[PDB]
RNA sequence: CAAACCUACCGAGCCUGGUGAUAGCUGGUUGUCCAAGAUAGAAUCUUAGUUCAACUUUAAAUUUGCCCACAGAACCCUCU
RNA sequence: CUGCAUUAAAAAUUUCGGUUGGGGCGACCUCGGAGCAGAACCCAACCUCCGAGCAGUACAUGCUAAGACUUCACCAGUCA
C-alpha cells in the first residue's frame, strides 16, 4: 500500500479490493464467495444455493478493507434505485 | 485414471433455451430426459446438443 | 538453392567432411530429389539407433537406400536380438551383423542367414510395424 | 418485436409439447418390451439346448 | 583457503 | 523419466539371460511377440445378445475356436467348461475388434482380453451347480468368464488389492445383471489367500488359483509398479515363497476328489512347474495329502489350429507367444486332491 | 592453460556516479518513578520470518462470571 | 539498401522447492479409518499401518427461508 503518492503525495487505493468487495456505509463490507463458479456439476444444490449469496466481513477483515481504501469510496451516496439502498443504515442495533 | 463418463449439456425443447449439465457414459446414445424447466413452470422435454468434457 | 542447402545439411547439420559428401553424391545420385527432413531423419537413424560413424555409411552407400525398408529390416533384428545398439561406451555385448549383409542382400537370403525366421513371420511383423507406425505419426 | 417473437416460439413449441412426450415415453416401453420379448427367446433358446442334450 | 592478504594501511603524515 | 536402467530394460535383460539358455533358439521367436502387440480375444457376454453378438462378430470375418474346439474335441477321441463363447481372428491376422458397445439389455456386449486367458478356465472343467473359488480373481479376467458359464451356484472371489478388487466390481456390474450378485451366489471379499486354508478347509470343488508373478507381458510395457524395480527387487527374490504356499492354501481349501488349476502368466519353470513340485511336495510332508497331476495332452492336441504350445513341459502345459498367434504367455496345469 | 598476468588482496583491474544499494543476519538503540503483564494452534518456496488465532494492555457499555447438588453424556469392546 | 519471415551461429537475463547424520540409491509433501488420545472436545513423531484422486442410482440431483455446527484463524465445509 502506498501511504504517500511520489506526485501528489497522499494515501492511494488498492484497486483489488475495489474490484471484488462492496462496502455499506454503516461500515460492513459485502463479499461472494470463492469457487462459486468453479466444478458446479460435483456440488450438491444445498452446498451450490448457499455457495451464491452476499456474505459479510468479520471485524479484521472489515479494518483490513478499510485501510486499503481511501475516504472516497466511505461517502454515503444517493444512487437512484440503488438495490443495497436499505442495507446501508443498522436498525435496533444495541451496542 | 481412465475417462469412462463425459460431461454433456442437456437443452430443453420448449425453445426457452434452457440448458443443465448432466454426467453420461461414453459408449451410450445421446439421452433424451424429462426435465423440469424453470420458464414454463411445468416439466418438458430436453435433448442432448454439445459435449462438454470428459471426466 | 536446393543443392545449396542440401549439401549444408550433409556438411553441417550432419557433419560430413567434404570428401565424403563429394563421395555420396557421387555414389549416391538420388539424395537430391527428396527433401531434408527424411534424409537427416535417416541420417540420424543409422547414427544413433544402429550406432555407424561416418566412414561406414559413405562406403556402404546406405543413404540411398529406402528408410521404410532399413526400419523394417533393423527392428526386426533388434526385436529378434540379434542386433543390438551400442551404448554410451560403444561396446556391444553381441557381434553387430556386418550392414552389408542387411540391406544389400535380398530379403530371402537376409531372412535366411540373419533373421533365421520363416518368411510368414516377417510378412505379419511387416504389416505390424507400419501400424505403429503410421500410429506414431498420427500420435505427432 | 423480440419478446412477442420469442413467446410465440414458445407457444409453438408448448402446443406439440404433449405430443412427443407421449411418443418419446411410447418408444421407451416399446424398446423395454422387445428386449424382454427377446430375453423371453433367449430363456427359450435355452430349452431346447437343455433339450437337444437329453 | 584462497589466498587472503590485507595490504596495510598508511596514517597521513601530519599527524 | 527414469535415471538410470530402466526396469522396462531391465526385465528384459533378465529375460535374456534366463530364457536364452531355458528355450534355446525359440526364444528370438518369442521375443519379438512379447515387443509386439498382441492378438485379442473376444468373449462373448451370455447375458447380453449373444446369438446378435456371434453374428455382427461373424461379419467381421471372426471365427469361434471355442466352438471349434469341442467340433474336435470327439475326433481326437473330462470335457471343460460348457457354454464359452470367445471369437478370434485367424492366423496372421492383424484387425482389431472394435470397442464393445452395451446393448438393448443395458450389459456390455462382449469383452476383450487375451485368449490364452481364456484356457485356464476351460481345463477347470466347470460342471452345473458346483462351488466356485477363485484366488486373487481382481481385475475379473477369470471371474468374468466364469460367470458366463453360469455353472456354479456360490463364487468366492477373493484378492488383496482393493484398488484393483475395485474394478473388478465394475466389470461385474456392467456385464453380470445384479440379480445374479444380488445374492450370495457371487462374493467378492478382500483379504489374503492363504487364510483359505484355515477358513474353508475342504471347501469348495472347483478352484483356480491365479498367483502373483512377473507378467512378462506386461514388464516389458508398463514402466509403473514393475517387479523389476530395484525397489521391488527384495519382493521378486521371495515370488516363489508366496506362490507355493498361495497353491497350498488352495490345495488345502478344496474339497477332496476336487479339481485344482494353477495358472500364471510367464515362461520360467522357476515359478510355473517348481511351483507345482514344491507344493505337492510340502503337503505331502506337512499336512500328508496326496494330489495328483492330470495329463492335460488331450487338451493341448486340440488346440494347436490356433495356439503354440512347448513340447518340453514336465507337469503343466506352456502357450508361448507368437507372431502368429500373439496369445500368452500363459501357463496352467490341473491337479485333483485325493 | 598455471583459471597465470593486466601497478605489492584478478573466477574477472581501479575511480566516480546510480547509493543513505539491499540484507527474514550480527551488533547497537541515551532522564526519574509506579502499575498491568508468559508457553492452545493454523497457513506459509515456511519452520532464523510473516499473517490470522490464542494470550496480554487501555478506555467504554452491559450483566452475570468462577466455584458447583441431584438428574444427564454408546454400543462391538470389563487395561471394568 | 530497407521491411517481414525461416534456419543456424554467437550470446543475454534468471534460478537451483522442502523432509529423511552425510553421500549414493530411493522414499515422503493432499484427504479419510483404527492404535497413542480408555469416559465432552482437542492432542504430536522418525510414528504402526490400512486405504482415496471413483463409481452407482435420480433427472423437482427444483426455487425460496427460520435456526444451528466445524478440523482449534481466515478461506472454506456441514445440518436444517
Ligand atoms: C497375476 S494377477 C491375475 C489377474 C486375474 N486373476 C487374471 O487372470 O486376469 C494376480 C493378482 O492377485 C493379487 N494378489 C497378489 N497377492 C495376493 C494375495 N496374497 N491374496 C490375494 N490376491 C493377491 C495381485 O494384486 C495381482 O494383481
Ligand atoms: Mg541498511
Ligand atoms: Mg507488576
Amino acid at each position: 500500500l502506498t501511504y504517500f503518492s511520489a506526485r501528489k503525495g497522499k494515501r492511494k487505493t488498492v484497486k483489488a479490493v475495489i474490484d471484488r468487495f462492496l462496502r455499506l456505509h454503516c461500515g460492513l463490507w459485502v463479499r461472494r464467495k470463492a469457487g462459486y463458479k468453479k466444478k458446479l456439476w460435483k456440488k450438491t444444490p444445498a452446498r451450490k444455493k448457499r455457495l451464491r449469496e452476499f456474505v459479510f466481513c468479520n471485524k479484521t477483515q472489515s479494518k483490513l478493507l478499510d485501510k486499503m481504501t481511501t475516504s472516497f469510496w466511505k461517502r454515503r451516496n444517493w444512487y437512484v434505485d440503488d438495490p443495497y439502498q436499505k442495507y446501508h443504515d443498522r436498525t435496533n442495533l444495541k451496542v | 485414471s481412465k475417462s469412462k463418463n463425459i460431461l454433456v449439456r442437456m437443452v430443453s425443447e420448449a425453445g426457452t433455451g434452457f440448458c443443465f449439465n448432466t454426467k453420461r457414459n461414453r459408449l451410450r446414445e445421446k439421452l433424451t430426459l424429462l426435465h423440469y424447466d424453470p420458464v414454463v413452470k411445468q416439466r418438458v422435454l430436453f435433448v442432448e446438443k454439445k459435449k462438454i468434457r470428459s471426466l | 538453392q536446393d543443392i545449396n542447402d542440401t549439401v549444408r545439411l550433409l556438411k553441417e547439420k550432419c557433419l560430413f567432411t567434404v570428401q565424403q559428401v563429394t563421395k555420396i553424391l557421387h555414389s549416391c545420385p538420388s539424395v537430391l530429389r527428396e527433401d531434408l527432413g527424411q534424409l537427416e531423419y535417416k541420417f540420424q537413424y543409422a547414427y544413433f539407433r544402429m550406432g555407424i560413424k561416418h566412414p561406414d555409411i559413405v562406403k556402404s552407400e546406405y543413404l540411398q537406400y529406402s528408410l521404410t525398408k532399413i526400419k523394417q529390416r533393423h527392428i526386426y533384428l533388434e526385436r529378434l536380438g540379434r542386433y543390438q545398439t551400442p551404448d554410451k561406451k560403444g561396446q556391444t555385448q553381441i557381434p553387430n551383423p556386418l550392414l552389408k549383409d542387411i540391406l544389400r542382400v535380398s530379403e530371402a537370403e537376409f531372412l535366411a542367414r540373419t533373421a533365421c525366421t520363416s518368411v510368414e513371420e516377417f510378412q505379419v511383423f511387416k504389416k505390424l510395424l507400419a501400424r505403429e507406425e503410421e500410429e506414431s505419426e498420427s500420435s505427432t | 418485436q423480440k419478446r412477442r417473437e420469442r413467446e410465440q416460439h414458445i407457444a409453438e413449441c408448448m402446443a406439440k409439447m404433449p405430443q412427443m412426450i407421449v411418443n418419446w415415453q411410447q418408444q421407451q416401453r416399446e424398446n423395454w418390451e422387445k428386449a424382454q420379448a427377446d430375453k423371453e427367446r433367449r430363456a427359450r433358446l435355452q430349452a431346447e439346448a437343455q433339450e437337444l442334450l437329453g | 583457503t584462497k589466498k587472503r592478504f590485507t595490504p596495510p594501511i598508511y596514517q597521513p603524515k601530519f599527524k | 523419466t527414469e535415471p538410470k536402467f530402466p526396469a522396462v530394460r531391465l526385465a528384459l535383460q533378465n529375460f535374456d539371460m534366463t530364457y536364452s539358455v531355458q528355450f534355446g533358439d525359440l526364444w528370438p521367436s518369442i521375443r519379438v511377440s512379447l515387443l509386439s502387440e498382441q492378438k485379442y480375444g473376444a468373449l462373448v457376454n451370455n447375458f447380453a445378445a449373444w446369438d446378435h453378438v456371434s453374428a455382427k462378430l461373424e461379419q467381421l470375418s471372426a471365427k469361434d475356436f471355442v466352438n471349434e474346439a469341442i467340433s474336435h474335441w470327439e475326433l481326437q477321441s473330462w470335457a471343460c467348461s460348457p457354454n464359452l463363447r470367445c471369437f478370434t481372428f485367424d492366423r496372421g491376422d492383424i484387425s482389431r475388434f472394435p470397442p464393445a458397445r452395451p446393448g438393448s439389455l443395458g450389459v456390455m456386449e462382449y469383452y476383450l482380453m487375451d485368449a490364452a486367458s481364456l484356457l485356464p478356465v476351460l481345463a477347470l472343467g466347470l460342471q452345473p451347480g458346483d462351488i466356485v473359488l477363485d484366488l486373487c480373481a481382481a481385475p475379473g479376467g477369470k471371474t468374468l468368464a466364469l460367470l458366463q458359464t453360469g455353472c456354479c451356484r456360490n463364487l468366492a472371489a477373493n484378492d488383496l488389492s482393493p484398488s484393483r478388487i475395485a474394478r473388478l466390481q465394475k466389470i461385474l456390474h456392467s456385464y453380470v445383471p445384479e440379480e445374479i450378485r444380488d445374492g450370495n451366489q457371487v462374493r467378492v471379499t478382500s483379504w489374503d489367500g492363504r487364510k483359505w486354508g484355515e477358513l474353508e478347509g475342504d471347501t469348495y470343488d472347483r478352484v483356480l488359483v491365479d498367483v502373483p508373478c512377473t507378467t512378462d507381458r506386461h514388464s516389458l510395457h508398463e514402466e509403473e509398479n514393475n517387479i523389476f524395480k530395484r525397489s521391488r527387487k527384495k519382493e521378486r527374490q521371495i515370488l516363489p515363497v508366496l506362490q507355493v504356499q498361495l497353491l497350498a492354501a488352495g490345495l488345502l481349501a478344496t474339497k477332496p476328489g476336487g479339481h485344482v488349476v494353477y495358472s500364471t502368466c510367464s515362461l520360467s519353470h522357476l515359478q510355473n512347474e517348481y511351483v507345482v513340485q514344491g507344493a505337492i511336495e510340502l503337503l505331502a510332508n506337512q499336512y500328508s495329502i496326496q494330489v495328483q497331476v492330470e495329463d492335460l495332452t488331450h487338451f493341448r492336441r486340440v488346440f494347436m489350429d490356433t495356439f503354440c504350445f512347448f513340447s518340453s513341459c514336465q507337469v503343466g502345459e506352456l502357450v508361448i507367444p507368437n507372431l502368429m498367434a500373439n496369445f500368452g504367455p500363459m501357463y496352467f496345469c490341473k491337479m485333483r486332491r485325493l
